[PDB]
């Protein structure tokens, strides 16, 4: 019935809004403190334990939680192999596979042969200054726990 | 990191987006900002409709439109803010594996 | 003079009434333990493979023995070798922590 101006309606609602999102933003820190894990999967060991100071933004994890049902593997190629691949393709000497082109399959640390076989994607571009080395991505399936991150195969 | 979204090893554009960094206190900042934009706006409106009869001071409208300006730049600051999470990728090339993976 | 979390602490306050032990084995004799078990040439027990032991920097055996517990998932790149745990409790101060143990 119009006791108060549309305006100062205007400036309260804005009031509200305002302090809202205050909620909102120091809501977001009591979301923080109970430290929601990130992504699904196997978590390790607690670094810290309970007690320990632990700051904002802090470079020491505090625990690692990685899941794996693919793995990617990573496969340095050096680069005067790909040269003479670049050389011997474009040489009738040599035809390039095509359909069959993209699987892998690894070697594993007893010398037996994995039984899965994934596939490559983004043959790297950039060389390092060392051994000249190019890096190559390979995505295999994983079932099971059979392969773990950090282990050194063939490929 | 909520997510990353590109394809590891393709041309990504000039502009596309890549990464989408958790955007909750920037979209709560955003929200403040264009709280405050809103009632200002409208105040802005209602002075811009009476100078032409002049009703309202030349100077309150100056001040009534200077309140609104800086609002507007303040909901810039946010956007751009809000900008910066879901990160775009500055220049157009090959793109290789990502260091961070979704998660950290 | 005193700051805001700095690198070094004060003094450090520890509980030692149980005890964790960093058990570290390589990552080829878990490939073949896990290929046996998978194969049906190994039978795994059910009940006493919880049970670990172990083996002072002394040779003199421990007398209470402690529950396994996980093994990490991730190998690390340096040593080669993935790590397990375990609880061992001790009422008295027999066990300390830093010290060498086989299990």
């Amino acid at each position: 019935d119009q006791a108060v101006s549309k305006q100062q309606y205007a400036d309260a609602n804005a009031a509200y809004l305002q302090s809202k999102a205050a909620v909102e933003q120091a809501r977001i820190n009591l979301r923080y403190t109970k430290v929601l894990s990130p992504i699904s999967g196997r978590i390790g060991r607690s670094a810290v334990t309970e007690g320990a100071l632990v700051t904002n933004g802090q470079a020491n994890a505090m625990a690692t939680v990685q899941q794996l049902d693919p793995i990617y593997v990573d496969v340095t190629q050096p680069s005067t192999a790909l040269l003479r691949l670049r050389r011997e393709l474009a040489s009738g000497q040599l035809e390039r596979a095509g359909d069959n082109a993209a699987k892998v399959s690894l070697k594993l640390e007893d010398g037996s042969q994995y039984p899965l076989e994934g596939r490559l994607e983004f043959s790297e571009v950039s060389v390092d200054e060392g051994t000249g080395s190019v890096t190559i991505r390979a995505v295999f399936p994983n079932p099971n726990n059979e392969l773990l991150p950090g282990m050194f195969v063939h490929a | 990191i909520l997510k990353r979204l590109f394809k590891e090893g393709s041309d990504v554009k000039a502009g596309q987006q890549l990464y989408q960094i958790d955007p909750a206190t920037y979209e709560a900042d955003y929200q403040s900002a264009q709280a405050n934009l809103a009632s200002t706006q409208e105040q802005a409106q209602r002075y811009k409709l009476l100078v032409a009869d002049q009703a309202v001071s030349k100077q309150q409208y100056a001040d009534a439109n200077a309140a609104y300006l800086q609002s507007k730049a303040a909901v810039e600051q946010a956007r751009i803010n809000l900008r910066y999470t879901k990160v775009l990728s500055p220049i157009s090339g090959r793109i290789g594996r990502s260091a961070v993976t979704e998660g950290a």
